[PDB]
């Protein structure tokens, strides 16, 4: 009783496609930039890579999202259905890790809001996903998702900030519905 | 293997003694791999695993092996190239 379509974001394609005043970037030659040096940006508004503002997330670095900015309602005509809730969000860290090696990220979104990314690899949160109450009410056109890698500052001396340096992507495997 | 290092053209009189010419001798290169064993380092190929979906193989043809990982979206290569450095 539902279209249940899977969707790919690469982050890097999406933050490089940004316009312009919107400040587009690389993802790979921007992260090692803020890795280097304590703080800065790149981007604005909720497609932004940044630290985080709060206390205990100084040392984290956030490459957030906005869902609006995707358009994923433009991939199917609106005559199929004009309901599109997400099913399920996997998070994919390519070429990053090796067989023995940890990332630490939090991939929220502004219970079942947050999601721990631990190997990378078509990695949900979860360690046996199954689809027998993953994100009931998130549409695919509001809000913003960002992913948070803690630890990530170099002059703090922190974990991953060499590992953060070798890094070529950032894969969303968005799973949603068309009711 | 046998490998052909001496040729010589000989002739004989017959009051047993001997007409030589001086021989036509060749080296060949050896394989001595007792001694010349060599151990390098090698930190060009991080994160290279067998146990997740890496390869060493060529595409492009090329002949020479790159460095092949593969997502089931996207592939990642490595073309081997030449460094421009001392040798």
């Amino acid at each position: 009783r539902a279209l249940e379509v899977e969707r790919t974001v690469s982050l890097a394609e999406v933050y490089a496609g940004l316009p312009k005043d919107n400040g587009p970037f690389s993802l790979a030659q921007e992260i090692d930039k803020l890795v280097s040096q304590g703080s800065g940006s790149a981007g604005s508004g909720n497609n932004n890579l940044a630290f985080g503002a709060g206390t205990d997330t100084k040392t984290s670095l956030q490459a957030s999202v906005s869902f609006a900015d995707l358009k994923i309602r433009e991939d199917y005509p609106a005559s199929l259905g004009k309901i599109r809730r997400i099913k399920q969000i996997s998070v994919t860290l390519p070429a990053l890790l090796g067989p023995y090696q940890d990332v630490q990220a939090i991939l929220s979104y502004g219970g079942c809001e947050a999601l721990a990314v631990s190997h990378g690899m078509n990695d949900s949160g979860q360690f046996q996903l199954d689809f027998n109450l993953p994100f009931e009410g998130i549409a695919i056109d509001q809000g913003t998702l960002t992913l948070s890698f803690p630890n990530a500052s170099m002059p703090e001396k922190g974990k991953q900030a060499t590992m953060l340096k070798t890094l070529n992507d950032i894969i969303l495997h968005i799973r949603y519905t068309i009711k | 293997v046998s490998t052909l290092v001496s040729v010589r053209r000989v002739g004989h009189e017959d009051n047993n003694t001997v007409t030589a010419l001086p021989p036509l001798e060749l080296a060949y290169q050896p394989f001595e791999p007792e001694q010349t064993a060599l151990w390098q380092s090698m930190d060009v190929l991080a994160n290279f695993n067998t146990i997740q979906r890496w390869q060493l193989l060529d595409l492009k043809g090329e002949g020479v092996p790159g460095i092949l990982y593969q997502d089931r979206n996207g592939w990642w290569y490595r073309s081997a190239q030449r460094q421009a450095g001392e040798e």
